């Protein structure tokens, strides 16, 4: 080789090594898991969740709109009614270690019930302990949606919501009223 | 009979009328109140298709495909803009008073009113006031009753009264307040009432025994039986 | 009018130069929305249509994509040749910058199409990959065998009445004669390939490298037959990773097939997403407005210098300097901050609909992208100076594994290596998609041979111009809505599904039977991270895929691996390996 | 509350895992139960992972390997490319089946003692891939000991599975000697942290709205 590529060279290296040198004279990149909590934004999308109203009830209506919206199909549930005729899933269950995280489910909820919160700790020592029942996904909150309620908008009367108190709903007026 | 939709020329039965007609070729038009069983009552005005008498006729006229005879030398057009848009109103002017309630409605994914408020492309509401609201009655232990879902199609009084003989189903009411149901409460005592879930287009008429154990349609796993 | 319509195609002179050729009653033209000229043409005839393609005076001289189709479940097929099965050749002419998509029908007995290796060496694989999913059978073929599936696979997996999901059959029960079973057939048998596993000096060496190799990028195996050191030959055996993503397009809706449209190629994200969804709102015929289109450019662009980041200090790695993958990697958590921010996930975002993107920009975005485009450019020109000058990584680098403009468009490669042979051909200018038009940037080029060391400069400045594309989208972004105001925008924006009845209705026929996307075919095709991503798209006029062709780059990079590294080293191999720029999802689909 | 696992390979036993399980009690001796916690420490103190990788999970794996956030603390960093050099098998990425043999190969040609954690939910069970060419679980023919969730499950996921599999390890049994005692591998039913998180996770009433950052 040429005697001016091997002073080229050699300058290279002593180069790359003082880079390297200064890459040790510098700052620390490191965030400290599980020292230091992990910075999640607020619509990360890690572990489900089902919601409350802010009345306090469960704001799933048994809809199943989140189980056929799952292109993996890891949400089953059944719908039950209550003695007023409100909606609510008589279970509800996850297989997490078949989740793929992907927000459809929170996307496909018309009540904003299902949610995918930031949280990412969810590793398990046996699989069959990684089906989520609905117990372990109700939480006693909104979530991220602290003001919505869809029992307001909708037109069944449930308890505490006669009908025409829904939201843009008029007074039921009888065909025998006098009024032409 | 020789009819010509869009251009495309078609053999149909000339006693039938446009609906049925263009139905049974594949031709797509959104309808509520006409049933092949029932017949043609020109109500729900959904059907609507523009018609022409010539081959050379620009202007035509809006006319109800099931109300209208498919004679031969008859030039429809189902996707002109004209008739789109009436269509379009026509679901617009359905959905002014119809309530909220398609995830807590057991015809939600099996609704007539939903495929053709899809199929007519309209999704933005511009109606901002209020939506009028029914009550509701005891129609015994099959049937379940939610008035406030329907859009006054009047194939369920068809029905009930003109195919099964029925005494105790009928319309009450007035300009918009029209009702559907019995003068009271209690059991419709009609042998054959339990067809008025999938006569009705919307979830006014529901079966309860399957509202018990509710699942979807696409949940449900079907079989052809006796 | 809008570029969304079925165009027929008959002002293309190719369209009138096989008319003066083959004459008017030879070929049938199909219109589609895919924007190129569909020709149906008769099986006798395709080697001479594919010779008269070739010897134009501005001739189609890659084999872009070619692949089968079982037509027997298709309802809609007015205006086409009847046909139980059909296979589709894609070409590319660069000098016209034009597209042509031959489709030869098929009966369901006479299952054999004449072979297209002899005029384009690259459809060696895609014929392959043919006969082992839908079993189409391809005479004069030198070795056709079994490429996705292994050796003991019965049936053809793309196949209409061939099962989709692994709950149809029974479940994978592993056992010691399965296992020796599937040993055997995974056993490398050189005299299948005529390698020849001897001399009279010596004994020819046979290695696997791969699938558990830290050069192999995946799962995959290339068998190298060696003397001493030198390669005499490679076998490059793919199909390990298979996850039989096109059938899984048949079996999910358009709005719920977008996560598995993500995990094509992995690094890529958005821009594995775009095509897709493009072909959709193709199908859909939905115009996007221009807040959608500079969003997307930038999660794009923001995914281009994640992918372009891994692949640097991935090839500084194998090169064998250690230290720049971490920093490398500290940058890709950068970008990997601002993503969470704006979709939610870290990797694989999901977060492209059907007529715009999931959500708006959140409250503080333009922050975070100002914080990553200062730390940048001062990372990279320190990995440029510290390794990416160093004498001994070019050493290993410059004058390995090259080849040129004739090599890299008979086997059909794209992205760096083709740029790098001196052909400027990239998506974003030439057929600009997702108004890049408005987006000032230059596509870097090579001097005529495509090294690794030009390839890895060249993704340097494509790095760079992606970093002038992030600071003019971040200067000028609209003020707009961030979804499509068409009725089959799937889903509908959220607040107004959860106040009208109308939205509430359109999103629960949209998220549960899925969005009716009438029929026709629909073809996009951009500059992925890798090179040219497309997707083809069939829809029967239901609310699920009829066909989902996916075309990606790592096929035909790997394809073209044995000509290019033949004769060399095996070290030669490793950084060649380490600057491709593959991943193994992207192969094997 | 331990289980006890004695494998055979050349017992008559033709599906995979070649091993018998049975429910059992804590054999656990002064100094022995001492010198058991001792090496029990030195295992989980010192995990060296084995550089296998399918697909994405593994680009997140090696994502965790780099310096924005150093598993290296955790002592998990070395990363041979040897299956004898290694101690856990990250299966991260998808069971493919026609790498269904090549995953049983080199899992036999790891030595004891080994531990398994499967990454993402193609590892667990096939995830959104439940297609004709992948298998529905690296679980139904090895012996899985940590599942993470997620696709991809962040690198923080993979270090809070490590640091799982870690306690695992630290109140497991193991024969100290091949010459001298029982040779069975004794590892401990502990409790799932779904039913231990259950106490936090409910009690969650309010979160950050979408729309902010
Ligand atoms: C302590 C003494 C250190 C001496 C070397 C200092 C090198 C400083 C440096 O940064 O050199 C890099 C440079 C690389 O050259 P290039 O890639 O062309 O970039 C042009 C802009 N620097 O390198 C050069 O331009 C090379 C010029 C310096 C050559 C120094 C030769 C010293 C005498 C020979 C020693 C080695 C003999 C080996 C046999
Ligand atoms: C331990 C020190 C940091 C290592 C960082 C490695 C980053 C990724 C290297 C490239 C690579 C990829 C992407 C990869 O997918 C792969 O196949 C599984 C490899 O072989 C093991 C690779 O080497
Ligand atoms: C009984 C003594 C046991 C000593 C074990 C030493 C293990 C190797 C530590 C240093 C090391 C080497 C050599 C190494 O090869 C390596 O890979 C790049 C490292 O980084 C992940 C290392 O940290
Ligand atoms: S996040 Fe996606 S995969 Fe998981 S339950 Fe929801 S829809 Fe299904
Ligand atoms: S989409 Fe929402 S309301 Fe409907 S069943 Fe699922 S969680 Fe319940
Ligand atoms: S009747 Fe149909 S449109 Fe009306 S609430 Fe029920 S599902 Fe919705
Ligand atoms: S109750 Fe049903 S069938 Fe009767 S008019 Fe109303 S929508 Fe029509
Ligand atoms: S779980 Fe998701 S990220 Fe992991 S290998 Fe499967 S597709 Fe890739
Ligand atoms: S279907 Fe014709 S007006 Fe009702």
């Amino acid at each position: 080789m040429t005697l001016k590529e091997l002073l080229v060279g050699f300058g290279t290296q002593v180069r790359s090594i003082w880079m390297i040198g200064l890459h040790a004279f510098a700052k620390r990149e490191t965030r400290m898991y599980p020292e230091e909590p992990v910075y999640l934004p607020p619509r990360y999308r890690g572990r489900i969740v089902l919601t409350r109203d802010p009345d306090g009830e469960e704001r799933c209506v048994a809809c199943n709109l989140c189980a056929v919206a799952c292109p993996v199909g890891c949400i089953s549930l059944q719908k039950a009614e209550t003695k007023d005729g409100r909606w609510y899933p008589e279970f509800f269950r996850i297989n997490f270690s078949r989740c793929i995280f992907c927000g459809l489910c929170e996307e496909a909820c018309p009540t904003t019930a299902i949610q995918l919160t930031p949280d990412f700790e969810m590793g398990e020592y046996k699989r069959q302990d990684l089906v989520y029942e609905k117990e372990d996904l109700l939480i006693s909150g909104p979530g991220k949606y602290p003001e919505y309620n869809f029992y307001r908008m909708a037109g069944m009367a449930i308890d505490g919501k006669d009908k025409g108190e829904a939201e843009n709903e008029a007074k039921p007026i009888d065909v025998k009223s006098l009024l032409p | 009979a020789t009819i010509h939709v869009d251009g495309k020329e078609y053999e149909v039965n000339g006693a039938d009328n446009l609906l049925e007609a263009c139905l049974s070729l594949g031709l797509d038009i959104p309808y509520f109140c006409w049933h092949p069983a029932l017949g043609s009552v020109g109500a729900c005005r959904q059907c609507a298709v523009k018609q022409y008498q010539n081959a050379e006729d620009t202007r035509g006229r809006l006319v109800m495909s099931c109300m209208t005879p498919a004679s031969d030398g008859t030039f429809i057009s189902i996707d002109d803009e004209e008739a789109k848009q009436f269509r379009e109103s026509v679901v617009e002017w359905l959905m002014t008073n119809h309530p909220h309630d398609c995830p807590v409605c057991e015809e939600g994914g099996n609704c007539h009113l939903q495929d053709m408020t899809v199929m007519t492309g309209h999704s933005f509401r511009r109606y901002r006031f209020t939506k009028r609201t029914h009550r509701n009655q005891d129609l015994g232990p099959f049937i379940s009753h939610e008035m406030n879902r329907c859009i006054a199609c009047y194939r369920c009084v068809r029905y009930y009264k003109d195919y099964a003989g029925g005494t105790d189903l009928g319309v009450y009411g007035a300009h918009d307040n029209v009702y559907f149901g019995r003068p009271e409460d209690g059991t419709l005592e009609s042998e054959f009432s339990g067809n008025l879930v999938e006569i009705c287009p919307t979830g006014v008429f529901t079966d309860k025994t399957h509202s018990e154990r509710y699942n979807r349609k696409w949940d449900m796993q079907f079989a052809p039986s006796i | 009018e809008p570029a969304w319509q079925t165009r027929d195609h008959l002002d293309d002179p190719v369209i009138g130069e096989l008319r003066n050729r083959f004459g008017p009653d030879a070929f049938t033209v199909q219109a589609t929305r895919t924007g190129v000229p569909v020709v149906w043409i008769k099986r006798e005839q395709l080697l001479e249509v594919g010779d008269f393609l070739k010897k134009l005076p501005k001739p189609y001289v890659m084999l872009f994509d070619l692949h089968g189709m079982d037509e027997r479940l298709r309802t809609h097929r007015e205006g086409l040749p009847a046909a139980d099965f059909s296979v589709f050749y894609h070409l590319i002419s660069i000098d016209r910058n034009r597209d042509i998509m031959l489709k030869v029908a098929l009966a369901e007995n006479d299952l054999h199409v004449p072979t297209f290796t002899k005029l384009f060496p690259n459809a060696n694989w895609y014929e392959r990959e043919t006969w082992d999913l839908f079993g189409i059978t391809f005479d004069g073929h030198p070795n056709l065998r079994r490429i996705m599936m292994p050796q003991t696979w019965k049936g053809h997996p793309l196949r209409k009445d061939y099962p989709a999901r692994a709950t149809e059959f029974s479940p994978f029960e592993l056992t010691k004669a399965k296992q020796d079973l599937e040993m055997e057939a995974l056993t490398f048998k050189p005299e299948e390939w005529g390698m020849k596993r001897g001399t009279e000096n010596e004994d020819f060496m046979f290695l696997n490298l791969g699938p558990n190799h830290p050069s192999a990028h995946g799962a995959f195996r290339i068998v190298l037959q060696l003397d001493g050191e030198e390669i005499v030959d490679c076998v490059p055996d793919i199909g390990y990773h298979h996850r039989g993503a096109e059938k899984m397009g048949e079996r999910q809706s358009w709005h719920s097939y977008i996560p598995y449209t993500d995990r094509i190629e992995y690094l890529g994200g958005c821009v594995n997403e775009m095509p897709y969804v493009l072909a959709v709102e193709k199908l859909a015929g939905i115009t996007v407005p221009d807040r959608v289109n500079v969003i997307r450019v930038m999660l794009s662009e923001l995914f281009r210098i994640n992918s372009h980041l891994l692949y640097i200090s991935t090839f500084i790695q194998d090169v064998g300097a250690m230290t720049p993958v971490f920093f490398a990697f500290t940058d890709r958590q950068k970008i990997y901050d601002l993503v969470e921010a704006i979709t939610g996930f870290r990797m694989h975002p999901a977060w492209f609909r059907i007529g715009g993107v999931a959500h708006d920009l959140p409250r503080g975005w333009d922050r975070l992208l100002r914080e990553f485009l200062d730390w940048m450019p001062k990372r990279l020109a320190s990995y440029e100076k510290a390794a990416l000058q160093n004498t001994i990584l070019k050493g290993r680098s410059q004058g390995v594994a090259a080849y040129g403009a004739k090599e890299a468009l008979e086997w059909g490669t794209t992205g760096a290596g083709l740029r790098a042979t001196g052909i400027d051909f990239d998506v974003r200018k030439a057929r600009p998609y997702s108004g890049y038009e408005n987006f000032d940037f230059e596509i870097p080029v090579g001097g005529g041979v495509s090294d690794c060391y030009t390839r890895v400069m060249l993704k340097v400045e494509e790095l760079r111009q992606s970093l002038r594309i992030l600071e003019q989208c971040l200067n000028n972004m609209p003020e707009g809505p961030f979804k499509a105001d068409h009725p089959l925008t799937t889903p509908p924006p959220k607040e107004r599904t959860l106040q009208h009845i109308e939205t509430l209705i359109t999103h629960f026929l949209q998220v549960s039977w899925g969005p009716v996307m009438p029929a026709n075919e629909s073809f996009q095709m951009i500059e992925a991270t890798k090179g040219i991503n497309s997707y083809y798209l069939t829809s029967d006029g239901s609310t699920m895929s009829y066909r989902t062709r996916i075309r990606t780059p790592s096929y035909a990079h790997l394809q073209q691996i044995p000509a290019a590294i033949r004769g060399s080293l095996v070290s030669d191999l490793i950084v060649y390996l380490g600057s491709i720029d593959f991943v193994m999802s992207d192969v094997d689909r | 509350d331990y289980t006890l696992t004695r494998i055979d390979p050349n017992g008559e036993n033709d599906r995979y895992p070649l091993q018998k399980q049975e429910i059992v009690t804590d054999p656990l001796n002064v100094f022995m139960g001492k010198l058991n916690d001792m090496v029990n420490w030195g295992r989980k103190n010192s995990i060296w992972p084995y550089n296998f990788g399918l697909s994405c999970c593994y680009v997140e794996m090696v994502t965790s390997f780099t310096a924005v956030h150093d598993v290296a603390r955790f002592g998990a960093e070395v990363l041979r490319a040897s299956p004898r050099q290694a101690d856990l098998m990250v299966v991260a990425g998808t069971c493919f089946t026609k790498m269904a043999p090549v995953i049983q190969r080199l899992y036999d040609q790891m030595l004891e003692p080994k531990w398994v954690i499967s990454m993402g939910a193609c590892a667990n069970s096939g995830g959104m891939y439940d297609i004709y060419s992948v298998v529905q679980g690296v679980d139904k023919f090895i012996p899985v000991d940590v599942y993470i969730p997620g696709c991809p499950p962040r690198p923080e996921a993979y270090m809070q599975a490590l640091m799982l599999l870690q306690e695992s390890i630290g109140k497991e049994r193991r024969p100290l000697s091949w010459v001298v005692g029982d040779q069975g591998v004794y590892r401990a039913n502990m409790q799932s942290e779904r039913e231990r998180k259950r106490g936090e996770r409910i009690a969650v009433t309010n979160l950050r709205t979408p729309d902010e950052i």
